Parts: structure tokens; C-alpha cells; sequence
């Protein structure tokens, strides 16, 4: 019984189609200048082959500790949610962003993410986290999202071009809906001029639609720019109320606080391991370091735009990183014709 | 030590290498030093002399 | 020195980090922008030995 | 209630340069020993900078309203604490939404309402001869504020507000600048002893705050307050007097600058690359020092 | 923006030019084809479907 491993093999072809010979690439260094020339035959000489590499040993995790859920039951869960030309802002900070708990109770229609992929979400760390929360009809939906058009894209709610975060709908025609008529819901219809990206505009001003001014008096031509919702029971899907939920974040710049749900190790120092901090991934070797960060920055990157230096979101001390692969190899034979020993230089 | 005559003396000190030796070890650059020193920034990409 | 300094360069990536790409991004979409940044640096290293 | 000062001379109004101010750190990374190029909104070197004053001696306690272009740099030569904040806005009159920054006696509070402001916002200090003591009395600002969708009030704290008879003691710098519903503040605090004229030097400023106000900022009016003792005699519209201050407004526009950081993390010079072709020259050479000869620029 | 306040569409998507800019061209050769299907089949209005 023997186990197999992820290699490159060279394997040889003869005129009938069956392979019979293999080059292992990573045996030895003569194998290499082997796999390198792409031939069974080395000639005499000196051959340069790679530099020295090592393999990391462990894998260690360091998040901040955070002991509190966040806040999934008056965010998703609110029993009154707000018009969308009055939309509602909140801040969320300080708590573990485990969201399988929404799994045996709520149902969504979208979800969408933008900047990150839905499966990595588990393996970082957030920074200046918000929630917007509003009501619109359910034609209008399709309207969330980067460089839209239409009267909700324009009059009541703009996202930026480069957005990071996720956005979230789902029907909420069970609530929202009176048999009578619900009218609490309200949105802008008429505006000069197209909103900026997260404006809210909340005057009730008469609009002036064309000449003869309106002196505030809702004349001809001249208009109340709220309207509202008419949300009854008995709607098409198109017209019944959408709840939705907008996620705003940072990622990997600044200090941050959510951080989702993974289990922190222990610190090991001066060995090649993989790292994971603050959801910044990498190998290397880890080293006590004499810069003093100025406490609003967490990593420090040099001239080749890596990663250098960390702040330990633990014990809040300044590590250096270093690469654990350096020097150069060289192979000296004497023809594979004449003999397999070789000589190996260190440089 | 240098067997060397007084003017190959004088102009051997008037062009200055880059590098002198070609032995610097990994311990020798570990962790502030590195991307500091420009040979060892040079070095953990792969350039070597 | 120059070679050392052009590491730096997006070429029309997110990023010219590769650790800040393959974590935020999974393989399908981090392929493109990896392959971005590979195009960019082969064509470095042949300027140089041209 | 609201009054309108009185007895108030008008002067023309006075300019000066500003010599290399202005610069914050563009981000949150640390790096050290390096020379960085950026681009972004910054005030240029040597600008044309607008000079406010509050003296006595005239009175002229200017308090304009004033433009708020692409984002606004601050300065502010005191030894008394008479600058206490600022009101931005679009219209100032309940009709819009508007942004209250101010410092009073005991708080820091930070506001965004409705607000109908007056025509002539200040704060009143009054000194009891009997008892040597000066205490915060008026607070007129606004008339009435409703609807509010964001409040922040600090910590309580007791200052200073004693009048004093040296020259100036304190700058402080700001910037301000309002990106995508995020208003963002950076300033630092300088000792200096001088007496007029904006200084020369060299001091990057740090980030300080980040707002989610989302609001249209179209222009902007500094909070002053008042000194009234026995020696100022009258009623509420005249008996009054100012305390030494100054200020200065410039404003940023979009650059490219060359920064430099020390081996300890702060940026310590800086040039700006659209200044002058040596400027120019510099910034493509990436270095702060030209050997002799001769370049091509653009 | 005169659709505004009578028309809701469910479906309205643009091939070769961003909804943002429209309000800014000029327009040559318009046409408008117009016809009733079932609503299963409304994904298939779009280039190389079956
Ligand atoms: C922010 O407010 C300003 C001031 O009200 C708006 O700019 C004015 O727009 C009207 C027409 O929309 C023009 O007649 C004025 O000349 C403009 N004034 C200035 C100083 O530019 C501006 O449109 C508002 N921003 C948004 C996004 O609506
Ligand atoms: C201070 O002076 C201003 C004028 O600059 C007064 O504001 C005027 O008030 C009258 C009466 O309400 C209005 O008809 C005018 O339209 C106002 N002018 C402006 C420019 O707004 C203000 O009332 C005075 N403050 C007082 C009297 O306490
Ligand atoms: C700074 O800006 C002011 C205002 O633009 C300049 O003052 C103008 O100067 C020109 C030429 O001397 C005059 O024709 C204008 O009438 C001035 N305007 C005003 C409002 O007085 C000033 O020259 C600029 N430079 C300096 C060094 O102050
Ligand atoms: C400075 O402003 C703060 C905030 O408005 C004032 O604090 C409030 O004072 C009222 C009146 O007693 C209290 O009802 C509030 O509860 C206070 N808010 C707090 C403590 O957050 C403060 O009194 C003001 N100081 C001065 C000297 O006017
Ligand atoms: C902004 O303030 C106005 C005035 O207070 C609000 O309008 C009134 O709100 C009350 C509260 O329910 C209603 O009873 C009135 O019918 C409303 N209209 C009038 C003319 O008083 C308005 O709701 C506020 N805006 C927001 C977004 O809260
Ligand atoms: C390949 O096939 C031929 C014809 O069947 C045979 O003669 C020969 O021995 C086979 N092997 C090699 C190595 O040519
Ligand atoms: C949401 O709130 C309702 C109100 O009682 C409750 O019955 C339901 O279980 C809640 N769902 C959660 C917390 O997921
Ligand atoms: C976090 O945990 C570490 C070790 O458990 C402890 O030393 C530290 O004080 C805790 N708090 C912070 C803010 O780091
Ligand atoms: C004496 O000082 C206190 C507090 O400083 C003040 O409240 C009081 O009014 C002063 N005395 C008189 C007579 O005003
Ligand atoms: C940098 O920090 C060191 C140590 O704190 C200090 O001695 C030095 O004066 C600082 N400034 C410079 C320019 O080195």
C-alpha cells in the first residue's frame, strides 16, 4: 500500500502510443534540470535549477474577541420598517456576523453581493458596517443595484458605482398589506434633478412643473411630489410590498470589529506557517518588530505594495513578516551518459 | 594582501560595487532589514547575482 | 531596482496583491484577475532581458 | 431668539499665501521610509487664502457665509477659544436639512435637522466683575429644529473660556470634505507664538471623523462667540464686545502630490507635481533633488 | 420619466449603450416591435437563446 501526492511527471511517449518512462520532477535536483530540458539526457556542465524553498508547517488564526451575535432579529425581523424616500440607516458594530441563524426562519427572494463572494463571507473581518432598511413595491426591485435608472434609482435611492456589500429583498405581503388599503408607505415621484449615491431628500416642497410659479399653492401645473403606496391583498406579485435590507462594509484597510464566525489558535513565532489575520490571508514567518503604529492603522505595506507588518488583534502588538523561500541552487554532473552523481552548490 | 601595484590600488577604490561578496544569508536579512536593504528586497523576488 | 519597484502595478486588476485577491474572491472569479497580473509581470521580465 | 449685532465696522476684505499647509494622510496604511505619490483633493502650495478677523481695539467680528466648493481647509489662530464651531448647508432655513457642529461650555454635540438658523448665529460669555469668572450665558444659534436623523453628544467636560492678554498660542487646522453621504473631518492641533500672518511649516493632519450624514453641503458659516461685562454697555444689540481671533478659509481642489515619510512613519515633505515644471521635474524624477542640465516636462 | 406615474415594468433591459446615458444621445433608425406572450417565456427575448 502506497498514498498518492499532487506531482509533475514527465512521461514519454514511443511510437505506438504507450508511455514507458516517467521523469518524477521534484526528486531531485538533476531530475528538475531533467524536467527543465525536457529530455532524458543531461550534458556535462553547471545548470541553475531554483531557489531554496520550505514548506509551512501550521495554520494559525487570530481574530479580535468578539462574544456577542449580531443583531439579526431587529434588523430582519422589525416589525415597522421605513418609506424609501426616508430611508433608515444603522449601525452595526461589536458582534459575530453568524448568519445560519436566519436559516430556519426566513426566506429570501434576492440576495446579491458585490465585491466579495457569498463563500468567503465566513472567513472575514468587516469594517464600518451599515444597514438601510426600506419598503418598495416589488416591480421596483430589479431597480437596487449599480447604475440603474427609474423613478427609485433617481428621486429615492442611489448606490455608488463601486459598491462592496450585499443587498437582500424578500415579500412581505402577509405584514405590509391591509384589507382596506395600506397608505403608510410614501415615495417621491417629481425632483429637479437626479439624486447623488446615498442622498436622502426629505422635503415636501410643491413642485413647479412648468412656468407661472406655484407660490406653495398646488394649482395647475403644479404638484405635491409625495405619493403613496396602495398595498392590498389581493395585488400581483408585482404590486405586493418587498421588504429590503441593504449591507454596506470595508474589507482588509482598517481595524475591524464583526468579524464572522472562526475559531482564533495560538500565536507561533519564528516558523514558516500559513497566517490568517483579521481575514488576510498568507504564509511566512513571523518576527517581533520595532515600528510603533499610530493607532488608527492595522497593517503596514512597503515599496513593492505587500504586506510587511500586522498589528496582533490580541495582545495589540506589531509583528514583521518575512518570506521563508531564499537562495539560489546550482547542479553540476558530469553527463548523464557518463554517471548519475552530482555535485550541489549553495549559493 | 592584494597583490596589486600603487595606481590599480588608487583606481580600484575610485568605483564603488554595488555589492561586496556574494554570500548574504537568510539570517542576515530577517524581518526589519528586509525591504530595507535594497539587495535583500531584490532577493526575495527572485534576482539573484 | 526597477524591476523590484513594477511589482506595484494593478494592470487593470483589483488589486495588485495577490493574498488580498485569493482571499475576498473565489477561484473562478479570482482566475481573471490572477491571469491580469501574470500577462503584466511576464511582459516585465521580457523588457528587462530584451 | 435672535438679535442682530449692531456697531460693527466694515473693511475691505485682506488675503494671504498659504506656505505648503494643508496635507493629511491620504489612507490607513503604514508605510515608512519611502517617497509615495498620490492623487486627490488637496489645497495647492502656495495659494491665495481668505484672512478673518475678531478684534476689538472697529470691532469687525466677521462672520460671513461662505461657499463650500469641493471641501474646505481651516485654520485658526486663537488664545481664547472664539471660534466654536461651524453650520453647513443649501438654504439655512428649514426648508432643507442642515448640519450643526459646535462646541458649547460642557459638550461637543454634533447635529443634522431641520433647522430655521438665525440671521447672525453666536454665543454670549459673560465676566462677573465681583466674582472673576466667566460663564457661558447665550446660546443663539437657531430658532427651532424638528425633524432629526442624526445626533451625537460628547462626554461632559469643563474649559477654559478665561480671556487672555498674550499673543497667539493655538492653531488648529481642519479639512472637510463630503464624499458618497460621508462627511469626513481631519485636523491636528499646533502650539505657535506669533502674532498675525498664517505661519510657515510643515504638519500633516490625521483623520479624525466620518460622518453618514447624507446631505447636499452647498455652503458653509463659522460659530463665534461674545465677551459682555460691566465695560460693555447697552442693550443686546450693541453692548458687546469681541476678543481677539483669526481665521482662514482656502479650498481644495483634485492634485497629484509626492509625499515623504521619515523612518518613523510621518510624512515629513511633500511637492507638489502641477506647481512648476522644477515642480514637474521633481515629481518624475522621484526625488527632491535636480542634478544640472537640462529636461523634458510635458 | 412622463412613464413614471403609470407604467410599472418588470422587465426593461438595455444591449449596447447604460441606462444612465440616455438622456444624453441622440437616437437614429427607431423602431418598435410589439407582441403578447406567456410569461414563461419572457426570458427567452434576449440574443443567442432557444
Ligand atoms: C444641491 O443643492 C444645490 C443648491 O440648491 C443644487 O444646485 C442648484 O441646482 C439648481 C437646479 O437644480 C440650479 O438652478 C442652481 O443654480 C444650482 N446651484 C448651484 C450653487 O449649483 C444641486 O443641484 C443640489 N444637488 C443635487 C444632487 O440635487
Ligand atoms: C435681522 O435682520 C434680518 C434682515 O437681514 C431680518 O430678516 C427679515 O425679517 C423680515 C420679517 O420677518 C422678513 O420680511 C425678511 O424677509 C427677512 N429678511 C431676510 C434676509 O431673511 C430679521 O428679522 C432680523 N432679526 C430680528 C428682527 O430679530
Ligand atoms: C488673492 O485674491 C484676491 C481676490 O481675488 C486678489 O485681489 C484682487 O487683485 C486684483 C489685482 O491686484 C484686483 O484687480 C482685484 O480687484 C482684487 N480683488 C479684490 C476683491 O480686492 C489678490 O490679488 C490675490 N493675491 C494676493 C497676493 O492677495
Ligand atoms: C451643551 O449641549 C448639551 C447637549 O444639548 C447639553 O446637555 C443637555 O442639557 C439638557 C438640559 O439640562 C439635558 O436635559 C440633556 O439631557 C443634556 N444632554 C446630555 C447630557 O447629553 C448641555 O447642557 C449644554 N451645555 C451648556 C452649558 O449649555
Ligand atoms: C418632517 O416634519 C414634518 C412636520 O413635523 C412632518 O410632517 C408631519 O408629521 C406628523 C407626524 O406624524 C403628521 O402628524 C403630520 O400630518 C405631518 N404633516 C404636517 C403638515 O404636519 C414630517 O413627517 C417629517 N418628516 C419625516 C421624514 O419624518
Ligand atoms: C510497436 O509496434 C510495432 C508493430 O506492431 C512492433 O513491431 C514494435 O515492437 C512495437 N514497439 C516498439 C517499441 O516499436
Ligand atoms: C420574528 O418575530 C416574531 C414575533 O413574535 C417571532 O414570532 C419570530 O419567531 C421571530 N423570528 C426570528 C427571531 O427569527
Ligand atoms: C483579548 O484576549 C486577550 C487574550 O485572551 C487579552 O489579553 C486581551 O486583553 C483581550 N482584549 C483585548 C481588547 O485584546
Ligand atoms: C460668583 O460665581 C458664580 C460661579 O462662578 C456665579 O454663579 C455667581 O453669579 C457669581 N456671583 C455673582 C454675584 O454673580
Ligand atoms: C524617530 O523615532 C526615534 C525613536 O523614537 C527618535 O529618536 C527620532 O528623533 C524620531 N525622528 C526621526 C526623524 O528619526
Amino acid at each position: 500500500v502506497g498514498y498518492l501526492q499532487p506531482r509533475t511527471f514527465l512521461l514519454k511517449y514511443n511510437e505506438n502510443g504507450t508511455i514507458t518512462d516517467a521523469v518524477d520532477c521534484a526528486l531531485d535536483p538533476l531530475s528538475e534540470t531533467k524536467c527543465t530540458l525536457k529530455s532524458f539526457t543531461v550534458e556535462k556542465g553547471i545548470y541553475q535549477t531554483s531557489n531554496f524553498r520550505v514548506q509551512p508547517t501550521e495554520s494559525i488564526v487570530r481574530f479580535p474577541n468578539i462574544t456577542n451575535l449580531c443583531p439579526f432579529g431587529e434588523v430582519f425581523n422589525a416589525t415597522r420598517f421605513a418609506s424609501v424616500y426616508a430611508w433608515n440607516r444603522k449601525r452595526i458594530s461589536n458582534c459575530v456576523a453568524d448568519y445560519s441563524v436566519l436559516y430556519n426562519s426566513a426566506s429570501f427572494s434576492t440576495f446579491k453581493c458585490y465585491g466579495v463572494s457569498p463563500t468567503k463571507l465566513n472567513d472575514l473581518c468587516f469594517t464600518n458596517v451599515y444597514a438601510d432598511s426600506f419598503v418598495i413595491r416589488g416591480d421596483e426591485v430589479r431597480q437596487i443595484a449599480p447604475g440603474q435608472t427609474g423613478k427609485i434609482a433617481d428621486y429615492n435611492y442611489k448606490l455608488p458605482d463601486d459598491f462592496t456589500g450585499c443587498v437582500i429583498a424578500w415579500n412581505s405581503n402577509n405584514l405590509d398589506s391591509k384589507v382596506g388599503g395600506n397608505y403608510n408607505y410614501l415615495y417621491r415621484l417629481f425632483r429637479k434633478s437626479n439624486l447623488k449615491p446615498f442622498e436622502r431628500d426629505i422635503s415636501t416642497e410643491i413642485y413647479q412643473a412648468g412656468s407661472t410659479p406655484c407660490n406653495g399653492v398646488e394649482g395647475f401645473n403644479c404638484y405635491f411630489p409625495l405619493q403613496s403606496y396602495g398595498f392590498q391583498p389581493t395585488n400581483g406579485v408585482g404590486y405586493q410590498p418587498y421588504r429590503v435590507v441593504v449591507l454596506s462594509f470595508e474589507l482588509l484597510h482598517a481595524p475591524a470589529t464583526v468579524c464572522g464566525p472562526k475559531k482564533s489558535t495560538n500565536l507561533v513565532k519564528n516558523k514558516c506557517v500559513n497566517f490568517n489575520f483579521n481575514g488576510l490571508t498568507g504564509t511566512g514567518v513571523l518576527t517581533e518588530s520595532n515600528k510603533k503604529f499610530l493607532p488608527f492603522q492595522q497593517f503596514g505595506r512597503d515599496i513593492a505594495d505587500t504586506t510587511d507588518a500586522v498589528r496582533d488583534p490580541q495582545t495589540l502588538e506589531i509583528l514583521d513578516i518575512t518570506p521563508c523561500s531564499f537562495g539560489g541552487v546550482s547542479v553540476i554532473t558530469p553527463g548523464t551518459n557518463t554517471s548519475n552523481q552530482v555535485a550541489v552548490l549553495y549559493q | 594582501p592584494s597583490k596589486r601595484s600603487f595606481i590599480e590600488d588608487l583606481l580600484f577604490n575610485k568605483v564603488t560595487l554595488a555589492d561586496a561578496g556574494f554570500i548574504k544569508q537568510y539570517g542576515d536579512c530577517l524581518g526589519d532589514i528586509a525591504a530595507r536593504d535594497l539587495i535583500c528586497a531584490q532577493k526575495f523576488n527572485g534576482l539573484t547575482v | 531596482n526597477t524591476l523590484v519597484k513594477q511589482l506595484s502595478s494593478n494592470f487593470g486588476a483589483i488589486s495588485s496583491v495577490l493574498n488580498d485577491i485569493l482571499s475576498r474572491l473565489d477561484p473562478p472569479e479570482a482566475e481573471v484577475q490572477i491571469d491580469r497580473l501574470i500577462t503584466g509581470r511576464l511582459q516585465s521580465l521580457q523588457t528587462y532581458v530584451t | 431668539q435672535c438679535v442682530n449685532l449692531t456697531t460693527r465696522t466694515q473693511l475691505p476684505p485682506a488675503y494671504t499665501n498659504s506656505f505648503t499647509r494643508g496635507v493629511y494622510y491620504p489612507d490607513k496604511v503604514f508605510r515608512s521610509s519611502v517617497l509615495h505619490s498620490t492623487q486627490d483633493l488637496f489645497l495647492p502650495f502656495f495659494s491665495n487664502v481668505t484672512w478673518f478677523h475678531a478684534i476689538h481695539v472697529t470691532k469687525r467680528f466677521d462672520n460671513p457665509v461662505l461657499p463650500f466648493n469641493d471641501g474646505v481647509y481651516f485654520a485658526s489662530t486663537e488664545k481664547s477659544n472664539i471660534i466654536r464651531g461651524w453650520i453647513f448647508g443649501t438654504t439655512l432655513d428649514s426648508k432643507t436639512q442642515s448640519l450643526l457642529i459646535v462646541n458649547n461650555a460642557t459638550n461637543v454635540v454634533i447635529k443634522v435637522c431641520e433647522f430655521q438658523f438665525c440671521n447672525d448665529p453666536f454665543l454670549g460669555v459673560y465676566y462677573h466683575k465681583n466674582n472673576k469668572s466667566w460663564m457661558e450665558s447665550e446660546f443663539r444659534v437657531y430658532s427651532s429644529a424638528n425633524n432629526c436623523t442624526f445626533e451625537y453628544v460628547s462626554q461632559p467636560f469643563l474649559m477654559d473660556l478665561e480671556g487672555k492678554q498674550g499673543n497667539f498660542k493655538n492653531l488648529r487646522e481642519f479639512v472637510f470634505k463630503n464624499i458618497d453621504g460621508y462627511f469626513k473631518i481631519y485636523s491636528k492641533h499646533t502650539p505657535i507664538n506669533l502674532v498675525r500672518d498664517l505661519p510657515q511649516g510643515f504638519s500633516a493632519l490625521e483623520p479624525l471623523v466620518d460622518l453618514p450624514i447624507g446631505i447636499n453641503i452647498t455652503r458653509f458659516q463659522t460659530l463665534l462667540a461674545l465677551h459682555r461685562s460691566y465695560l460693555t454697555p447697552g442693550d443686546s444689540s450693541s453692548g458687546w464686545t469681541a476678543g481677539a481671533a483669526a481665521y482662514y478659509v482656502g479650498y481644495l481642489q483634485p492634485r497629484t502630490f509626492l509625499l515623504k515619510y521619515n523612518e518613523n512613519g510621518t510624512i515629513t515633505d511633500a511637492v507638489d507635481c502641477a506647481l512648476d515644471p522644477l515642480s514637474e521635474t521633481k515629481c518624475t524624477l522621484k526625488s527632491f533633488t535636480v542634478e544640472k542640465g537640462i529636461y523634458q516636462t510635458s
